[PDB]
């Protein structure tokens, strides 16, 4: 009892790692207060602050854009999103990627020729 | 004194790229293990099906003076695309980086989405869109394979052009999770996050490769 190991990480970085007495975070279905001994759980969380009561009572807050909360024997891992995710938001991002590409099949022979040429130019640079 | 300065500047950037690579692992590896738990109704991303069209997320640099980093990768990708198109299998390309965009606009190719100009600071958020276009096409039966094309980082003198399969996805605990709302919804989200993660890792690794190649070119 008393403490469990918590990891809070996003696809880009390690945000928190260490023993904690508990965490408070908003789950997709409700509020969550995870203490040592909590049963295995997998759920999405909502954007918002995660309240971490670190070992020795020190409180710490971290704003999360959302993500997944995974509880298993011992370790708790918050897999955080780096940005607020959702169907419409993601789609908005997809539209831009598409529009950028639409602003402006495949001649393999020409492609090879162009690469052969580029290679040739590097060789020149090499030989100074 | 000037080559030593040249090296200090490059080492500072390389350490940054190496930290990004290392900091990106935990999220991807934890996700992969959770997916393993849940994957053990079969989700489309977990099974093979007849291949009519294939998709590539291609990572090229945004800047020059990197020797043949892009060239060698493009060469490897074209060889694979042709073997597919020779068989009547169409290829869609999601382009990451300026060099790749200019190369394919020139030689043809179906670039359905792109993101350029991330340079030394790539991010997951800038990859959500490009990735989403390909995931959706797979969800819609418009792609039957999705690959990542990028350079694997080894050391300041060695990088390897690589094409890996992302979709479909390439003993057990005594306990099981309480799933909120249910395992199906959750598994679908984890699979999307995992693929996005792998694309992000491909990008940061390519950048590590780029910086290494440039210092060599800077010579």
């Amino acid at each position: 009892a008393m403490t469990y190991h918590l990891d809070v990480v996003s696809a880009e970085q390690q945000m928190f790692s260490g023993l904690v007495e508990k965490i408070q975070v908003t789950g997709s279905e409700g509020e969550l207060g995870i203490y040592p001994g909590h049963a295995p759980l997998l759920t999405a969380i909502k954007p918002g602050m995660i309240r971490i009561v670190k070992q020795h009572g020190h409180e710490e807050f971290i704003y999360l854009s959302g993500g997944i909360l995974e509880v298993q024997p011992g370790n708790v891992t918050v897999l955080a999103d780096t940005a607020i995710r959702g169907q419409d938001l993601d789609e908005a991002r997809a539209m831009e990627a598409k529009r950028k590409a639409e602003e402006h099949d495949v001649d393999y022979a020409q492609a090879s020729a162009e690469l052969a040429k580029a290679i040739a130019q590097l060789r020149v640079i090499e030989l100074t | 004194k000037i080559t030593k300065a040249m090296e200090m500047v490059a080492a500072s950037k390389m350490r940054k790229s190496q930290d990004r690579m290392a900091a990106s692992r935990p999220y991807a590896e934890t996700m992969r293990k959770v997916i393993g738990h849940l994957a053990h109704y079969k989700h489309p991303y977990l099974e093979d099906r007849d291949v009519k069209r294939v998709g590539y997320l291609v990572v090229s640099t945004d800047r020059g003076l990197c020797g043949g980093l892009n060239i060698n990768l493009f060469k490897k990708l074209l060889a694979e695309m042709k073997t597919w198109t020779d068989k009547g299998v169409q290829c869609d390309l999601a382009m990451i980086g300026s060099k790749g965009v200019s190369f394919f606009n020139s030689v043809g190719g179906n670039v359905v989405a792109q993101v350029t100009g991330m340079g030394d600071n790539p991010s997951l958020s800038e990859l959500i869109g490009p990735v989403k276009v390909m995931l959706q096409a797979y969800d819609e039966g418009r792609l039957d394979k999705l690959y990542i094309v990028s350079n694997k980082f080894i050391n300041t003198m060695s990088q390897v052009p690589t094409i890996s399969q992302l979709l479909p996805l390439p003993k057990h605990k005594s306990w099981d999770y309480l799933y909120e709302p249910d395992p199906k919804a959750l598994l679908d989200t984890l699979l999307r996050r995992y693929v996005e993660s792998q694309v992000y890792q491909g990008v940061v690794e390519n950048l590590a490769s780029e910086q290494a190649a440039r210092m060599v070119a800077m010579k």
